[PDB]
DNA sequence: CTGTATCTT
DNA sequence: AAGATAACAG
């Protein structure tokens, strides 16, 4: 039902953790706000926030 | 050779293991020796030479462990899900979801224990014979020695059924990626929709682990 | 008909 | 905890 946008979200995420740079505020934002979602979501993930 | 035995008062009277599950086996014979006498009342599924058989699986190797309740009402051979004639409806649904996520399209049967990466679990260890859920009392605690164990070594558990595993997390010390998607059998037509197979493999790359084969799974 | 979980009172 | 609910196979 929402496993979809379950799915979405991790891509997204993982596609961030790949080509995040340091340099980039709004990236490091958005990746930060995904790695709190996930965490939160699935209790624990394999990434940090930065 | 890698198989140690240990004995128990009820049937099935020996429980054969894998070096992997040692630490548990202790506080297991003392707990399954409490209550054995009042569950073998009933005729269950699976049948009691089969209530351990999973405990052959090593640990190590294993990433993922997918998760159901109980054992089929009916028919239930030990091994979670599995049905030697791909009859029951849970696997059935399991293996169009494989089917969708991976293009196979030809295949005579399903089975989630001959995955690399994977342990099939099942929470309560039996069922008395067409009751869904009976046998929940007696395992309890047993349950929730093994979950517990198996989590230290996969990285991602999925449960499948929304009602009784909503409250999982409670069950375990310690967390572990997990997991909570409709069950195979829901009523509505839920699991057609799950994404839960893709996720996981998503989620063992955000582990730095690598994907689970679902294609293995086919009987062909 | 019965056999195979979810959600809201 | 109790009851209503859905759909599909057999
Ligand atoms: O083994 C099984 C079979 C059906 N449903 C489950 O949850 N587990």
């Amino acid at each position: 039902m929402a496993s979809s946008a379950d799915l979405t979200n991790l891509k997204e995420l993982l596609s961030l953790y790949k080509s995040l740079r340091f340099s980039d505020s709004a990236a490091i934002e958005k990746y930060n706000s995904l790695v709190e979602w996930g965490t939160s979501t699935y209790w624990k993930i394999g990434v940090q926030k930065v | 050779d890698p198989m140690n035995s240990v004995t128990v008062s009820h049937a099935p009277y020996t429980i054969t293991y894998h070096d992997d599950w040692e630490p548990v086996m202790s506080q297991l014979v003392e707990f399954y020796n409490e209550v054995a006498s009042w569950l073998l009342r009933d005729e269950t599924s699976p049948i009691p030479d089969k209530f351990f058989i999973q405990l052959k699986q090593p640990l190590r190797n294993k990433r993922v462990c997918v998760c159901g309740i109980d054992p089929y009402p009916k028919d239930g051979t030990g091994v979670p899900f599995e049905s030697p004639n791909f009859t029951k409806k849970s696997i059935k649904e399991i293996a169009s979801s494989i089917s969708r996520l991976t293009g196979v399209i030809d295949y005579k049967g399903y089975n989630l224990n001959i995955i690399d990466g994977v342990i099939p679990w099942n929470y309560y260890l039996s069922c008395k014979l067409g009751e869904t859920k009976s046998h929940a009392i007696y395992w309890d605690k047993i349950s929730k020695l093994l979950l517990q164990h198996i989590t230290k070594h996969v990285s991602v558990l999925y449960c499948l059924g929304k009602t009784d595993f909503s409250n999982i997390r409670a069950k375990l010390e310690s967390p572990v990626t997990t997991i909570v998607g409709y069950h195979p059998a829901a009523r509505d037509r839920q699991f057609e929709k799950d994404r839960s197979f893709e996720i996981i493999n998503v989620l063992l790359e955000l582990d730095n682990k690598v994907p689970i084969n679902w294609a293995q799974g086919f009987i062909y």
